[PDB]
């Protein structure tokens, strides 16, 4: 049985992972572009 | 040179606003605690949870606005936006107190972020991490006052609300219900805060009035070069001055500045302990020996018994409006009052 | 067969004065509550 | 020399004397357990598990023995009120004694490892310096913790080989020690399902056995060994405190809110049972039933067990206490002796009134009686000159049903008033105040004292985690910063990445 | 009153008769002493963090400062570097004299206002 | 209704006149 | 880049805050919150 | 130092001081179990909190 | 007994002051 | 030293800056004003307007008294108002 | 030669632009009548 | 006043024990 | 039993004060050598 | 309280015997 708050639980679970996903994709992207230079 | 080492490189770039790995936790959580508070003091009511106006929109001013705590019937619910109380309905979330837990918990994780940032920056610059350590006292206050204290009571209703006058109400609540001025853990806290301010003033003033003449101008701030080797004031003359004025003096600059971290940090930690007790109504309310004598001897009066009459006034006069879910109805005739007043 | 990790311990006079004062003031503070 | 707050650091590179210190600490803790249990047996009154249960008597360790199945004294009593029982060796006395004996043996082992500190086992075969391979130790200890945890769950709690655990009905009337079957479903996570405790330890135990084997067999990666400084034992101290304060908060939490492991018959009620009139509801439901089967009021209140009514009393609420109000609860309101009966209050019009109960926040509380609707109908006034609701004006009476006073009715306002002042506390009981010279002021229960101490220790241990954590990660500058530290590393814009000198210009 | 509980009696009755909590000068007093404790912990912790290595791990670091020594025992450039990055570079002091005048001035003015 | 549209109308005229006056100085961010 | 002198932005900035803030004290006496 | 019988039996368990798996070894897999543990602690907390309500689970004494 | 205890502890603190001021470690310049 | 960015002294005195922000700052101020004057802030956040704290003949506050039926309690007070 | 879109840009505009929105919102509230 | 009898022993040892600790450490510091 | 209430503190100090005196003297002896 | 005192003192004497025997000043010839 899937209850309303389990449906709510999953929503928040999936919202959190999406937020976290984006943040780190943006940040890996930016960091691959604007690379620090060493000599 | 993985994607990890390259991400690490960008987070740890020197820029106007250092980010770091800790930034991923700090900046979102701080920003949302902040935004939640401004949003809520600006647009959100406390009508359905406390019976109170609480925003500018409703006519409150800077002093009287607050993000108030949730209703007592929510208990300790996380009060998530998708949880079973609001059910994803944002407007009803605001009406139910959701911004309070939202600020409380994002701010909690924002503080973690900040402490981690102090460790992170300390490690990169090569300095000991005593500033992170000092910050453990603010964290201990936040956790004990905003989290542990309500967790021990019936609900978050009784935690502090996020407002200037809301906090004053909390002060007075603590006086009349917990007799918190009588608590030796708060007394230590006072001593460490007042003691800290004393040390701040006395040290700052001592250095400003034992400076060496390192320049020829009347404004003495220009005669200091941030890379000079030499002390800019005289430990020796300061020392002799306080020895002869107050009896003893510092003689060790390291001990002095460690004493300055120690005092207020230790002060706040002690007060946090006392509030943990008050989570449980484990108060220092009474002195039993005084009550026994007072009961028997109607002529025995002290400042302790007098203060307890004041608390009895605070409780009965403030309870019906402060704790409205209780539906306290107190006829005029049961209200404690002295003569005439 | 002496143990190489032994170290001497110190407490200078000023630390005694600080410590003695801490304890005395803690006693003055908490005694009223011990008697209750 | 060493400052006083550092004296114990002489153990850091001395694994043998570290074991010795650790044995002495264990010797002390086991010794305390035994001492505490003996003092508690010297002072425990077993003659009344209804109105004088262990939690009224300031008994702290007695309920942890009872919790896992030790229930009887060699003197023949049991905490369930049975007489003439044979506990065998594992009575409270035998448990106390095993811990003293264990303490003494650990004391001797401590002397041996202190004197013979220079064992070859502790030297790195390569280099001959003291070395401890902590990843392997963790794996070993984890494996062991897993076996114990599995075995505690599989044999002790199930009663397959062992006594089970304390279990009770929802109102703490009929507790006892029973084998408990594991709850493998989702209710196993219901903190009030004792089966979940069994299932927890079987499964977690297996998970530990597996995890310990993995940690015995697989070395930590270089990245992690460097990041967490795994060659430094203070790293283990730092994470160990962290887990300890996490655990300390959880057991404070579950002790304050209740759970299947903190039952009300060993630790007292929770504050939430008073908040929600939990026991009052159940008492009333029983009265409503009895009256359905057409019993008199007297008959239906006469049927409420005293144990149940005792729970409906604010003097057993653990949030009624004080930090320096010391000792057993019996030192406060007294040794409870009898239910006086349920008090029914009536005004001159025949209508029944209800004393408004004291909420836990309030050291003192006015006496206010309302009707079934919550309209104020009587009070005890402060200023009398304009009182409308006084007991004298409203002809308030009190009649008792059940208890010592069953069938009695009092009409003289002085008497009615005193029962009304007790009724803000819930059900009214007869107390012996003479025996302990009780002073009349509420104490907290062991549930409160336990929670206060563990919450406080958990907070302090957070500070030690931060402290030892920072000493692990900043060991290189513990005595100070580099006396010849470049100003280019701390001025802005010299290095593109902070702290890294290879990013210059 | 000259007494611990008498001080509290005084504070409670003052609040009844004047709403000192709602008075901006008492709000400045709180800012003065909270802030003074803050800047006390800050300054202590920041000088403490940037003590130059002069000692080993077995001795109090306090033995690295000698009474009357001419040189400073901490790297203020390091402390500014740490604290400038914790916030931003100009929120942090680079001039000990400004820094110590700030420490004197803030609580003193606060307490003037509350007095 | 119409209200969600007026409270957001002036804000788009803000992002246009700051994109059209920083459209060139924004594009050299190229390599 | 530098064409508008700093002291003039300051003066202007300062007066706009003086207006918003003054507006708020006005509102203390009129409308919601004025007690009237 | 001093050899002993128990010493010699236990010797190999305390002999790999400093041995490490190259590089990142099992870190990715560690991260996964942590992820699951989180999710699962989150579930236990929200059941206790009555934010997650499940059929047949009655978080009350009346269990 | 309680009055004596309070006064005893206060008395000791005042002694401590005397030694702390007149019998301090003297600060010296090297 | 300079972490790299353009100084604030130089931006806020630059004409280009005031071209851009002459427009943006008042547009946000005006959007914020409209947010309240259209009455939209009340409906987003559930804040009573001055006429909707109490029904006409009632003096009791609409306090939420149940955790899980709570959003339904509030909906109910809002209808006992039309 | 400076960039104009920086982390700092985002930083200041993440506070700056809601602050103005909010201020004009609060300006309007001074003209609400009961 | 009906104070708590064990208050006296608690205050006595609270002072005595840690004070003695410091004195022992201080004295053995001077004698070297 | 109805024993003298001050027997306890009399006993505690009778042990503590002389014992502590000897411990002070011994420890500062041992750290001369 | 009297019982605990007697057993405490007795137990300290036993501990002392242990230290006096096994952690004595070793007697050394000249
Ligand atoms: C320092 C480092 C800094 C780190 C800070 C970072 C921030 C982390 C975020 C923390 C999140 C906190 C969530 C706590 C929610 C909570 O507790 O929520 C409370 C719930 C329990 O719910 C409460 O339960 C109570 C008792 O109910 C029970 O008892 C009743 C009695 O009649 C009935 O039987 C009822 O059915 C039955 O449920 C009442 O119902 C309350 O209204 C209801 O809120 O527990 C639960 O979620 C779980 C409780 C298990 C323990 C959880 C561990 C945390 C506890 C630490 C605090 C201990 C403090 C004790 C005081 C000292
Ligand atoms: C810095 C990050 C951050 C953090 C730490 C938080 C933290 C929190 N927020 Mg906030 N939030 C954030 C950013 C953040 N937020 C942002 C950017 C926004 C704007 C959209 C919001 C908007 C927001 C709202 C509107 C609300 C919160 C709420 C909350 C709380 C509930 C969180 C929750 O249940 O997540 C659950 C989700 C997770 C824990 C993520 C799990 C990720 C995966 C699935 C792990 C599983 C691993 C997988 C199985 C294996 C893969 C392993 C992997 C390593 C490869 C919590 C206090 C709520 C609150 O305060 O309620 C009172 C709330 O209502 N947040
Ligand atoms: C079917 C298998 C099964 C079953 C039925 C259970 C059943 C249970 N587990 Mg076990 N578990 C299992 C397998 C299983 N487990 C396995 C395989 C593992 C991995 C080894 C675990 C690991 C595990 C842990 C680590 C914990 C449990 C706990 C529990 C209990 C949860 C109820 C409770 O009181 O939670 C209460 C506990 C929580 C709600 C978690 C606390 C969450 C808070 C937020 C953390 C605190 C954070 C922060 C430090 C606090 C700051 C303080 C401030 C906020 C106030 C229950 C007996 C919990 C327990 O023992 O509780 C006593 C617990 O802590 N389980
Ligand atoms: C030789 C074995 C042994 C046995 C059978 C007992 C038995 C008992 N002791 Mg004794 N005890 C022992 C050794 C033993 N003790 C030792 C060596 C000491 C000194 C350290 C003590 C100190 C001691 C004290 C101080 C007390 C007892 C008490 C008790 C009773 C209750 C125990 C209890 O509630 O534990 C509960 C224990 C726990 C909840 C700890 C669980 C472990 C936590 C969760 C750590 C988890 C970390 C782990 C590594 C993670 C694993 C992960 C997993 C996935 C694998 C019981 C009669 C109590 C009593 O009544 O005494 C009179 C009491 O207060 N004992
Ligand atoms: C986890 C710890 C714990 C807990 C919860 C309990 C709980 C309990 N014990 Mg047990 N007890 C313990 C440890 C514990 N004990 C230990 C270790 C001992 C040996 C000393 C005893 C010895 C003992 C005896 C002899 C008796 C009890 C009794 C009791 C009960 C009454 C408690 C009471 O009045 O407290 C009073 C508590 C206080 C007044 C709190 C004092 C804390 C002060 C404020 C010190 C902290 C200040 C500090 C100096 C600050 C410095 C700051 C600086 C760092 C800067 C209660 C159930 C009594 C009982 O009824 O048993 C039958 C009883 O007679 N216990
Ligand atoms: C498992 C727990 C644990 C362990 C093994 C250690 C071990 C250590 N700590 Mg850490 N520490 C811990 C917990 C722990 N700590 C916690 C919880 C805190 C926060 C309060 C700290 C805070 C802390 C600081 C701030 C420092 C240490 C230091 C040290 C080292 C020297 C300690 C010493 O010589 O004390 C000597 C202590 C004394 C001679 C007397 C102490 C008297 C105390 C105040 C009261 C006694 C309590 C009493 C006996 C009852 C026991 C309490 C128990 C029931 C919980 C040693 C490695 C020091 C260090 O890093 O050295 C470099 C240091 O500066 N610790
Ligand atoms: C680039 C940098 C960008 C900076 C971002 C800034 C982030 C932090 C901003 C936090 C500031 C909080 C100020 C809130 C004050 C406020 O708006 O008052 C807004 C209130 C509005 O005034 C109220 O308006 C109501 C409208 O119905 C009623 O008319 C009330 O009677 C009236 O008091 O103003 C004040 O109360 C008077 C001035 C307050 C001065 C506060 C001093 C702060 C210390
Ligand atoms: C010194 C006393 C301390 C009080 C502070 C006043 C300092 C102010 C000061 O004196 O410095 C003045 C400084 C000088 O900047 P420029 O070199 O660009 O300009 C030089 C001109 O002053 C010459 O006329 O300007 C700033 O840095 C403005 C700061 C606004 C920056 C807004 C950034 C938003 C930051 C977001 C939060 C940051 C992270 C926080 C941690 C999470
Ligand atoms: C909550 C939430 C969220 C978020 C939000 C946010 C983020 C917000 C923000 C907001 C903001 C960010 C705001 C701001 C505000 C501001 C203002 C309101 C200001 C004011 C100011 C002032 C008033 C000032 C003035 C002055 C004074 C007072 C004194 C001195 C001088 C001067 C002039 C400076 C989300 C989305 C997730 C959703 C969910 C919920
Ligand atoms: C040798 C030997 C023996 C014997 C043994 C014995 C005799 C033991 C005992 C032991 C014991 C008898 C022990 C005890 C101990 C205890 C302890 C360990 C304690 C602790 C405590 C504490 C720690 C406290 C603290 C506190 C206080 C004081 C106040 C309040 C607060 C607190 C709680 C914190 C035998 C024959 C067997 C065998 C052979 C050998
Ligand atoms: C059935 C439940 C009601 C409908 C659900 C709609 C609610 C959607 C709101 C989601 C907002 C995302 C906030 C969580 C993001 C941050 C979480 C984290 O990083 O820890
Ligand atoms: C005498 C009547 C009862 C029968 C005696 C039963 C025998 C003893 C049972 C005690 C079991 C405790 C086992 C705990 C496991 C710990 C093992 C270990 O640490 O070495
Ligand atoms: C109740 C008695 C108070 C406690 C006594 C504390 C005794 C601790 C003293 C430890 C000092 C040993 C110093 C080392 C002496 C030998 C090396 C020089
Ligand atoms: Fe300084």
């Amino acid at each position: 049985t899937i209850t309303p708050s389990l449906k709510g639980f999953f929503i928040g679970l999936l919202s959190g992972a999406v937020v976290l996903g984006l943040t780190f994709a943006v940040l890996i992207a930016i960091s691959q572009i604007d690379k620090v230079q060493r000599s | 040179r993985g994607w990890f080492d390259i991400l690490d490189d960008w987070l740890k770039r020197d820029r106007f606003v250092f980010v770091g790995w800790s930034g991923i936790l700090l900046f979102p959580c701080a920003y949302l605690a902040l935004g939640g508070w401004l949003t809520g003091t600006t647009f959100v009511t406390s009508w359905y949870t406390h019976g109170l106006a609480s925003s500018y929109l409703e006519g409150c001013n800077f002093l009287t606005v607050a993000v108030s705590t949730p209703a007592n019937s929510m208990g300790h619910s996380l009060l998530l936006l998708w949880g079973p109380e609001a059910q994803g309905d944002f407007t009803r979330w605001c009406q139910l107190g959701g911004l309070w837990t939202f600020i409380a918990l994002h701010g909690a994780f924002g503080l973690i972020g900040f402490m981690l940032r102090q460790f992170e920056i300390a490690r990169l610059v090569g300095v000991r991490p005593y500033n992170a350590i000092a910050f453990s006292a603010p964290i201990a206050v936040f956790v004990s006052v905003f989290l542990i204290y309500p967790l021990g009571q019936s609900s978050w209703f009784f935690a502090p609300s996020f407002g200037v006058a809301a906090i004053f109400r909390f002060l007075l609540f603590f006086q009349g219900f917990h007799n918190w001025t009588l608590n030796p853990f708060h007394m230590m806290g006072v001593a460490g805060v007042l003691g800290g301010a004393l040390l701040c003033a006395i040290h700052g003033a001592t250095v400003e009035n034992t400076l060496f003449q390192d320049g020829e101008g009347a404004s003495t701030f220009r005669a200091f070069n941030p890379t000079q080797a030499e002390e800019t004031y005289s430990m020796v003359t300061a020392n002799r001055f306080w020895s002869q004025i107050f009896g003893i003096a510092f003689s060790n600059k390291r001990w002095l500045h460690f004493f300055m971290l120690f005092v207020p940090v230790t002060g706040l930690w002690m007060s946090a302990i006392g509030v943990v007790g008050l989570a449980l109504n484990l108060r220092s309310y009474d002195f039993i020996s005084q009550e026994i004598r007072a009961a028997e001897d109607p002529e025995f009066e002290t400042f302790y018994t007098k203060n307890l009459l004041l608390n009895e006034g605070i409780r009965a006069w403030m309870a019906p409006q402060d704790q409205p879910h209780e539906n306290f109805v107190f006829p005029e005739e049961v209200l404690p009052r002295g003569n005439a007043l | 067969e002496p143990n190489p990790n032994r170290q001497p311990v110190e407490l200078n006079r000023t630390s005694l004065y600080l410590g003695l004062l801490l304890i005395l003031v803690l006693a003055l503070l908490f005694s009223s509550y011990f008697f209750n | 020399g060493l400052p006083w707050y550092r004296v114990h650091t002489v153990l850091i590179n001395d694994p043998g004397r570290l074991i010795a210190a650790h044995l002495m600490h264990t010797a002390l803790v086991a010794g305390w357990a035994g001492s505490m249990a003996l003092y508690e047996l010297a002072t425990f009154d077993p003659s009344d598990p209804v109105l004088n249960p262990m939690w009224r008597q300031g008994m702290f360790v007695l309920p942890f023995m009872a919790r896992l199945g030790v229930t009887g004294s060699w003197s023949g009593w049991s905490i369930t009120g049975e007489t003439g029982i044979d506990p065998g060796f594992w009575s409270f006395e035998g448990v106390a004694l095993a811990h003293i004996v264990l303490s003494g043996l650990l004391f001797l082992a401590a002397c041996w490892h202190w004197v013979y500190w220079d064992l070859e086992l502790f030297r790195d075969p390569r280099t001959g310096e003291p070395a401890l391979d902590l990843p392997k130790m963790f794996g070993i200890h984890l494996f062991l913790a897993g076996l114990l945890c599995f075995g505690f769950g599989a044999f002790h709690l199930t009663g397959l080989f062992g006594p089970g655990m304390w279990v009770s009905d929802p109102y703490g009337l009929t507790g006892s020690v029973q084998p408990v079957a594991p709850e493998w479903g989702p209710d196993g996570f219901n903190p009030y399902n004792p089966g979940g405790v069994v299932a927890h330890h079987i499964a977690a135990g297996i998970v530990g056995i597996i995890a310990g084997l993995f940690h015995i067999l697989v070395r930590p990666p270089q990245r992690l060994y460097k990041a967490l400084r795994m060659g430094n034992i203070e790293t283990v101290l730092s994470s160990s405190i962290a887990a300890v304060f996490f655990a300390a908060f959880v057991v404070a939490g579950t002790m304050w809110y209740g759970s299947a492991t903190t039952p009300i018959e060993l630790f007292g009620p929770t504050r939430y049972q008073w908040d929600s009139s939990y026991f009052q509801q159940e008492i009333n439901r029983r009265v409503q039933a009895s009256l359905a089967s057409g019993a008199t009021l007297e008959e239906a209140w006469s049927a409420i067990p005293e144990k149940l009514a005792f729970y409906d009393y604010i003097g057993n609420n653990p949030a009624k206490g004080g930090l320096f109000r010391t000792g057993p609860m019996n030192k406060g309101d007294g040794i409870a002796q009898a239910w006086k009966g349920h008090a029914v209050f009536r005004n001159k019009e025949g209508e029944e009134l209800f004393v408004r109960r004291m909420p836990a926040f309030f050291e003192s509380f006015p006496v206010i009686l309302t009707d079934k609707n919550g309209v104020v109908k009587a009070d005890i006034p402060f200023r009398r000159a304009e009182s409308k609701y006084s007991f004298e004006q409203q002809g308030v009476t009190v009649s008792f049903y059940g208890g010592e006073l069953n069938g009695q009715t009092f009409t003289d306002p002085p008497t009615v008033k005193s029962y009304a002042r007790k009724a803000i506390f819930g059900e009214i009981f007869e107390f012996d105040t003479e025996t302990l010279n009780s002073d009349g002021i509420f104490r907290t229960s062991p549930r409160g004292w336990f929670t206060f101490a563990h919450a406080v220790f958990a907070l302090l241990f957070f500070f030690g985690h931060i402290w030892h954590g920072a000493r692990t990660l900043f060991r290189d500058v513990f005595s100070g910063i580099d006396p010849e530290l470049s100003p280019e590393q701390v001025e802005w814009g010299f290095y593109q990445k902070v702290g890294d000198v290879t990013t210059r210009r | 009153p000259l007494g611990i509980s008498g001080t509290f009696n005084f504070m409670i009755v003052f609040q009844a008769e004047h709403n000192i909590l709602m008075h901006p000068f008492h709000q400045l007093g709180v800012a003065g002493v909270f802030g003074g404790a803050l800047f006390c912990a800050m300054h202590g912790s920041l000088v403490t963090s940037s003590l130059i290595r002069e000692t080993t791990e077995t001795e109090s670091a306090n033995y690295g400062y000698k009474f009357g020594q001419e040189e400073e025992t901490y790297n203020i450039v390091a402390a500014h570097g740490y604290f400038g990055r914790l916030i931003f570079q100009y929120a942090s002091f680079n001039n000990s004299r400004s820094l110590h005048f700030f420490l004197a001035a803030w609580p003193v003015v606060g307490v003037w206002f509350t007095a | 209704d119409w209200r969600v549209l007026v409270v957001l109308l002036p804000v788009l005229l803000a992002a246009g006149w700051a994109v059209r006056n920083i459209l060139p100085y924004a594009v050299k961010q190229v390599q | 880049g530098g064409r508008i002198p700093l002291w003039i932005v300051a003066t202007v900035a300062g007066m706009g805050v003086i207006v918003i803030v003054g507006l708020f004290f006005y509102g203390a006496y009129a409308g919601l919150g004025s007690s009237l | 130092a001093r050899r002993t019988w128990l010493g010699d039996i236990l010797r190999p368990l305390n002999s790999e001081y400093g041995k490490v798996a190259p590089g990142w070894g099992t870190t990715p897999l560690m991260a996964v179990f942590m992820g699951l543990f989180l999710v699962f602690l989150l579930i236990i907390l929200e059941i206790y909190n009555s934010t997650l309500i499940l059929d047949g689970v009655n978080v009350s004494w009346k269990a | 007994m309680e009055t004596i205890t309070y006064v005893f502890i206060f008395a000791c603190i005042i002694a401590l002051f005397f030694f702390a001021i007149f019998f301090r470690e003297p600060p010296r310049i090297t | 030293g300079t972490t790299g960015e353009r100084p604030f002294s130089d931006i806020i005195t630059s004409v280009r800056y005031w071209v851009i922000h002459s427009i943006t700052i008042p547009a946000l101020f005006i959007a914020g004003w409209l947010f309240v004057s259209t009455g939209l802030a009340y409906d987003v956040f559930g804040t009573p307007r001055p006429d909707s704290y109490y029904a006409q003949e009632q003096r009791s506050i609409p306090l939420v008294t149940d955790r899980f039926e709570a959003k339904q309690q509030v909906e109910t007070f809002l209808e006992q108002l039309k | 030669s400076y960039p104009i879109f920086t982390v700092r840009w985002v930083a200041v505009h993440t506070l700056a632009v809601p602050t103005i929105f909010f201020l004009g919102a609060i300006a309007a509230m001074q003209f609400i009548q009961r | 006043m009906e104070v708590n009898q064990l208050g006296l022993i608690a205050t006595a040892l609270f002072v005595l024990v840690p004070s003695v600790f410091l004195i022992i450490l201080y004295v053995q510091t001077e004698s070297q």
